[PDB]
């Protein structure tokens, strides 16, 4: 356990510790200290804004309506969840991450239109 | 029909607000405006046209102007803090004529690296920077700043060249822009659009003519808080630029002396070749065309009175002459050759100029700057973009009206670019009745 | 919390008596102070109660014309405890009024049963004789 | 359209664009103030939504009845004949009152939901 | 009819639950001087977000009152609900469990993560 | 009463090479005698 103690663990095993890293994202020279404090806040809020945009706010794990594109990865769920770390996983899809994020946002926009009816 | 309160977020509502704005600049000597500190600009800036929106603008109440003025002064002051203090420079000078009387050859005891030693220095000074000491011998002089302020040398490594500054607004706030083809900066604007930042604005400083600014799209635009009140400044934006070319023909030789540990003073040791007065050239045909067009638009506010242009009535050199920064040298030019004209409906102009090394751009008591001389021949060209005019009131004679250049309020230069912008707060929350009722458990 | 009462004394018929009830270890103003009487020929009987907070009192119909209840202003000891006292005065005493008198502390600050006499003082004897 | 592009449109027409608008040494000091200011305004609005129970939604129905003294207009008069800017002026003196009523209703709703769960 | 900010502080915990929105609102709203004001503004934001960070992790975000699946431990307190809700202020209560506050928080976080893991699995089986 | 003394000194001027003679009244509390104790010469505290 401990902060990032799961970093070398399998992606499935690591999911048991998500709350461990979710916490402690928050907490002349007076200016220097404030810039760092603001930066910690901005990064925290940046991630929270994305979750709000995706409709995932308030959840550690959030399912979406976006289908997986096999070109992002052809690996099976068993290979991904039990034979990889999250660090390795991010590298494999590092060039598709921004695309995936945009697709989630588009899917939420369609959902909002349907909820209005 | 039972109506219930429904909460909406993302609602398009705004109100006028005063905000802190920050600069942005395109990626790229050291610049005095410290634009390297600025946020990189978006490679493709966004603008949103607002249909069915009419908004009230008032360039004379626009607080972006006052904020920009404070930014310009604050940057100017910071740039002088590391630079040489020249406190030792203020000492009795003994002066003679050089080898127009615009220059004098002065001798003085300057300080040296060691406190025990002094060194005689000969240097040229402009007459404008010097005040005689009333021994009535005519040989003893002092620098003009000595009875008002300490003077600081501008660093030779810092350029005064203007760089466009984009003013950007914090999230949750936005800038509205007026797009009307002609707009006098006040009243309602029919075509309104929203931007995150302004177009880049050059921090050009001038006293009578506006240089290197934006042009009017179709017609000359005359702006004033109140035309009838002659006290108010009139800002005139031209459709087409008039090129003004300026030169300092003298080939200055620049020499330097250490005046203490870590410090040095720069001065002109001599001038090579004949000494000649600085001057600027404005094309006569373009200028006469420009004055006529300005007179035609001014005439529409005054009941078809004859339009007379005239030179400034008097006062301080900073007011009575056109000033600008060219090559890092500070010019003062006599515009009476430009504004001497009368219009009854029915080659080049050469303006003499003088250069000062001692300046006070913001008209602040207790402060002064010494510009270092720039070696060799100095030349530049600029576009006259607009005019600053005032009017002579107190007369009931309806035959004519008289206009004169310039004014004491430096902030009016910023207004000429900021007149089209307004800062508003965005308020995403709001409520309205609907038939919808919230569902509850059981 | 603890409650104590004025010691026993002998009175003549028709005499008035005043009984103190000093308290400690709890906030005095947070709870009702009850007065309850017991006699051999009657068993336990309520004399009603007083709230030190509002000064409001609920006197039982039997005692409304003969019993007066008052309280002292509380004096704090800790931020959550204080000391103070309640007093009860009985006028026109009769031989029928002989017996043990008790002071008691209210049960809760809220809910349906706030005034119940959770803590009781030791009680003292009142005697009437001619 | 774009950010605030709906501002001249009617209140009803604007409701489709809420998703779009839901989004969004000397100089360094001003940037620090700008960054703090942007954060305060974002959180200010989220604070109210979280209290109201409306968080995560662009449109949130409540249990507070409309008071005709706030406006006597019919829904067609409001939703189809007004901009949000015009509407904001009409209820400017009642907006804080409405907010308090929403908050009181939310606390009563959650208290009741707690009690229902206690009985199960 | 509001008691005002912290007006409920002397009230019983049950009564205090009526006023939670009074306290929840204004958490964000309520040169030598210039820097101190900037520090005050940043601090208020950190304070507000600190509590919100915990609520988002617990799944309690967006709610004034949030029930959980973590059982009460009698070692934290042996009091009955009437002894707590009708006989105590929140100020007194916080002191009674002050040593267990962090312990409880970790248990809530663990329960939330397992709950979401299970919710995903239930959906995967459909 | 010695509440005040009339002091004289050569003060600096706008120009480094020039000096001016200044006469001024000072409160005795701000004035300290030179340790030579001539009684005619003083310095600021
Ligand atoms: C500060 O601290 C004080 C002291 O702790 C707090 O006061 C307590 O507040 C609670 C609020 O709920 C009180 O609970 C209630 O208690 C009453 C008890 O009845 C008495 O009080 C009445 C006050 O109006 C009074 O009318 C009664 O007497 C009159 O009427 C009777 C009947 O006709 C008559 O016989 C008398 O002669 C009087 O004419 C009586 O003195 C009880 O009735 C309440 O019951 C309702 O509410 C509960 C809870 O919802 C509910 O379960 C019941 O079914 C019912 O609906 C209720 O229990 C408590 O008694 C107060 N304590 C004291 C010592 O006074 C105060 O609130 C704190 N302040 C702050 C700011 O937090
Ligand atoms: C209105 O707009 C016009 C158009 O933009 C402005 O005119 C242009 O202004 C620029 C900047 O002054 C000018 O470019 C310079 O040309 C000079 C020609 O002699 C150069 O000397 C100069 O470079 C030197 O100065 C720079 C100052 O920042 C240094 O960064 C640079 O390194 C040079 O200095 C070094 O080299 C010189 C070599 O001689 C040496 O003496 C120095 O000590 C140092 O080592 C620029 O390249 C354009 O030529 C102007 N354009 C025209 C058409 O004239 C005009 O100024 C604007 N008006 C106002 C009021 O702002
Ligand atoms: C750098 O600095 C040095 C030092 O200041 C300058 O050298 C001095 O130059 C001045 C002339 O400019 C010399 O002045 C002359 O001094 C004579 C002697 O002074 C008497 O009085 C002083 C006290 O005041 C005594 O110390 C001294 O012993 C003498 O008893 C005067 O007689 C001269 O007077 C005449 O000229 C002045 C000019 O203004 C007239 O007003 C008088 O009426 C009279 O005609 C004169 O004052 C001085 O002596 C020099 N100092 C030294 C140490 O040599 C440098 O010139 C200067 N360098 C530059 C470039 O400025
Ligand atoms: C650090 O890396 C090692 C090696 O990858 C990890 O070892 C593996 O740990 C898991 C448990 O976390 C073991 O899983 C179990 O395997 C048995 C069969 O051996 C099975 O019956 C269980 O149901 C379960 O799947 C796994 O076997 C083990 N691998 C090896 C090769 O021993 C270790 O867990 C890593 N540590 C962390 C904290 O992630
Ligand atoms: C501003 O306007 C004046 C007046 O038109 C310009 O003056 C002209 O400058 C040129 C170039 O220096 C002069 O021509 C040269 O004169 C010398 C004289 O010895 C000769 O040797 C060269 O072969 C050449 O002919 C010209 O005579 C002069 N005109 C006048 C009336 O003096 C000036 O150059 C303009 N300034 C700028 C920046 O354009
Ligand atoms: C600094 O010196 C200059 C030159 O002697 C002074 O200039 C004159 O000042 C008077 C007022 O005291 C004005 O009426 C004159 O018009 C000034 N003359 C010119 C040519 O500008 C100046 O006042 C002095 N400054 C101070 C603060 O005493
Ligand atoms: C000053 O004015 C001249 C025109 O008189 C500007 O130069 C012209 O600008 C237009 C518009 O960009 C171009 O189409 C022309 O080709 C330019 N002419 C030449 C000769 O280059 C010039 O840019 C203006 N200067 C400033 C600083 O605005
Ligand atoms: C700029 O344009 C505005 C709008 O046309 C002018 O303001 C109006 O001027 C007329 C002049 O007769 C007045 O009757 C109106 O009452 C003005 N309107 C308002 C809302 O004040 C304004 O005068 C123009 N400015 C200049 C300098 O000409
Ligand atoms: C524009 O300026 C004129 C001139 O100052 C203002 O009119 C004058 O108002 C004063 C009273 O304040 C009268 O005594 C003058 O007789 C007026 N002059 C004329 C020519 O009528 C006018 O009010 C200003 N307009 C605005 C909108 O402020
Ligand atoms: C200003 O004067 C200087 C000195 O005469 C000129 O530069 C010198 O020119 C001679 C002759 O070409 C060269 O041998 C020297 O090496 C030059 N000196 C330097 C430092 O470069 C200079 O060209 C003149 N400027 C103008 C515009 O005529
Ligand atoms: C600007 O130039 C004009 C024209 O040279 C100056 O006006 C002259 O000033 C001198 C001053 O001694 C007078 O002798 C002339 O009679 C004036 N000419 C006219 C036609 O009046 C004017 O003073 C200059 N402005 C400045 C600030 O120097
Ligand atoms: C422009 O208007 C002024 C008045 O504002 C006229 O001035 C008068 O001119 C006559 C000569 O024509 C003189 O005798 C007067 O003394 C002048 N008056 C003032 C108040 O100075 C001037 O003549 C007019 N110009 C034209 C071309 O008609
Ligand atoms: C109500 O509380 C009274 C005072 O005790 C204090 O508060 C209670 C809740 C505990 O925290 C205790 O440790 C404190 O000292 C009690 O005297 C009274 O009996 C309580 N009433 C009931 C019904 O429990
Ligand atoms: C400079 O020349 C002028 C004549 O042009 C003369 O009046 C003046 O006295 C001279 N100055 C000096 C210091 O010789
Ligand atoms: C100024 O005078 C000094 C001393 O005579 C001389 O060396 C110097 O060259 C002069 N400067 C000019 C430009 O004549
Ligand atoms: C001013 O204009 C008149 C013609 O209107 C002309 O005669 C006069 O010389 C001009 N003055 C100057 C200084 O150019
Ligand atoms: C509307 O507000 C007024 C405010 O005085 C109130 O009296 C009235 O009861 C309210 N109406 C409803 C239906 O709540
Ligand atoms: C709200 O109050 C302002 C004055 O503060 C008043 O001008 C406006 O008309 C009022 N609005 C309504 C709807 O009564
Ligand atoms: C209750 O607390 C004790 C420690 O006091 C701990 O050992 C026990 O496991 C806890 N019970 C539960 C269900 O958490
Ligand atoms: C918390 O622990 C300390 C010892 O570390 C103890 O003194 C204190 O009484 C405890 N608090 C409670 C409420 O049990
Ligand atoms: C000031 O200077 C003069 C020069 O003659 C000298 O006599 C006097 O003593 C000086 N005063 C002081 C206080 O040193």
């Amino acid at each position: 356990l401990g902060f990032l103690g799961a970093a070398g663990s399998t992606m499935g095993a690591a999911s048991i510790t998500l709350t461990v890293q979710a916490r402690q994202l928050l907490s002349h020279w007076g200016i220097k200290q404030l810039q760092a404090r603001v930066l910690a806040v901005e990064h925290y809020l940046r991630d929270q804004q994305l979750l709000g945009i995706w409709g995932c706010s308030g959840k550690l794990i959030c399912c979406t309506n976006v289908p997986w594109n096999s070109s992002w990865s052809n690996k099976s769920l068993d290979e991904i969840w039990n034979n990889m770390t999250w660090l390795q996983w991010d590298k494999e899809i590092n060039n598709y991450t921004q695309l995936i994020y945009r697709l989630i946002e588009e899917s939420q926009n369609q959902q909002e239109k349907n909820e209005k009816e | 029909e039972n109506l219930w309160v429904t909460v909406y977020y993302g609602v398009p509502v705004w109100r006028d607000a005063d905000t802190t704005l920050f600069c942005a600049s395109d990626a790229k000597k050291h610049n005095v405006w410290a634009t390297h500190a600025c946020v990189p600009t978006d490679p493709n800036p966004q603008e949103i046209h607002l249909d069915n929106v009419t908004e009230k603008f008032n360039m004379w109440k626009n607080n972006m102007v006052e904020q920009m003025h404070e930014d310009i002064i604050s940057l100017w002051d910071q740039s002088l803090k590391p630079c040489v203090k020249l406190t030792p420079l203020c000492v009795t000078l003994h002066c003679t004529n050089v080898t127009r009387e615009g220059l004098k050859n002065c001798s003085f005891n300057m300080t040296t690296e060691l406190r025990d030693k002094r060194q005689k220095v000969y240097s040229l000074f402009y007459r404008l920077d010097i005040v005689p000491i009333n021994e009535n011998q005519g040989s003893e002089y002092r620098l003009i700043n000595c009875n008002t302020s300490a003077i600081t040398q501008a660093c030779p490594k810092v350029s005064f060249e203007p760089i466009p500054i984009h003013y950007c607004t914090p999230a949750g706030f936005a800038i509205l822009k007026c797009k009307d083809e002609g707009f006098n900066g006040t009243g309602l604007c029919k075509n309104v659009s929203t931007v995150q930042c302004t177009h880049g604005i050059k921090p050009v400083v001038s006293t009578q003519l506006l240089l290197n600014g934006s042009l009017a799209e179709k017609n000359i635009i005359i702006r004033s808080e109140n035309i009838t009140n002659n006290a108010k400044i009139i800002i005139v934006q031209l459709v087409q630029p008039v090129t003004i070319k300026c030169i300092r023909p003298n080939n200055n030789t620049v020499k330097s002396i250490r005046i203490g540990p870590g410090q040095a003073f720069y001065y002109t040791g001599d001038i090579i070749g004949d000494i000649r007065q600085a001057h600027c050239n404005v094309t006569r045909s373009r200028w006469n065309k420009t004055l006529q067009e300005v007179a035609e638009k001014l005439r529409t506010y005054f009941g078809n009175k004859t339009i007379i242009f005239a030179q400034s009535s008097g006062g301080d050199l900073e007011i009575t002459t056109h000033s600008f920064n060219c090559g890092g040298e500070f010019f003062y030019c006599n515009t009476s050759g430009l504004f001497n004209s009368t219009w009854y409906v029915n080659d080049t102009i050469t303006l003499p100029c003088r250069i000062k090394q001692i300046i006070n751009m913001w008209q602040r008591a207790g402060q002064a700057m010494y510009a270092p001389p720039i070696p060799g021949v100095i030349k530049c060209e600029s576009n006259i973009t607009g005019l600053l005019l005032t009017r002579d009131g107190g007369k009931d004679n309806n035959v004519n009206e008289t206009f004169r250049p310039g004014g004491s309020d430096m902030r009016d230069n910023w207004r000429s670019e900021l007149y089209k912008y307004k800062v508003v707060e965005i308020e995403p929350l709001g409520v309205a009745p609907t038939r919808c009722k919230r569902r509850v458990v059981e | 919390g603890q409650l104590v009462q004025s010691g026993a004394e002998l009175k003549k018929p028709g005499a008035s008596v005043k009984i103190s009830c000093k308290t400690s270890g709890y906030r005095f103003n947070f709870y009702h102070i009850n007065w309850i009487r017991q006699t051999a020929g009657r068993g336990p009987e309520w004399m009603g109660w007083i709230s030190p907070y509002s000064g409001d009192k609920n006197l039982a119909p039997a005692f409304q014309d003969r019993v007066i209840m008052t309280t002292d202003t509380e004096v704090p000891v800790t931020s959550f405890t204080s000391t103070g006292a309640a007093y009860m005065e009985i006028r026109n005493l009769k031989f029928d009024d002989t017996g043990t008198y008790f002071c008691a502390k209210g049960l809760l600050r809220d809910g349906s049963s706030t005034w119940l006499p959770y803590l009781w003082g030791q009680g003292t004897l009142l005697t009437v004789s001619s």
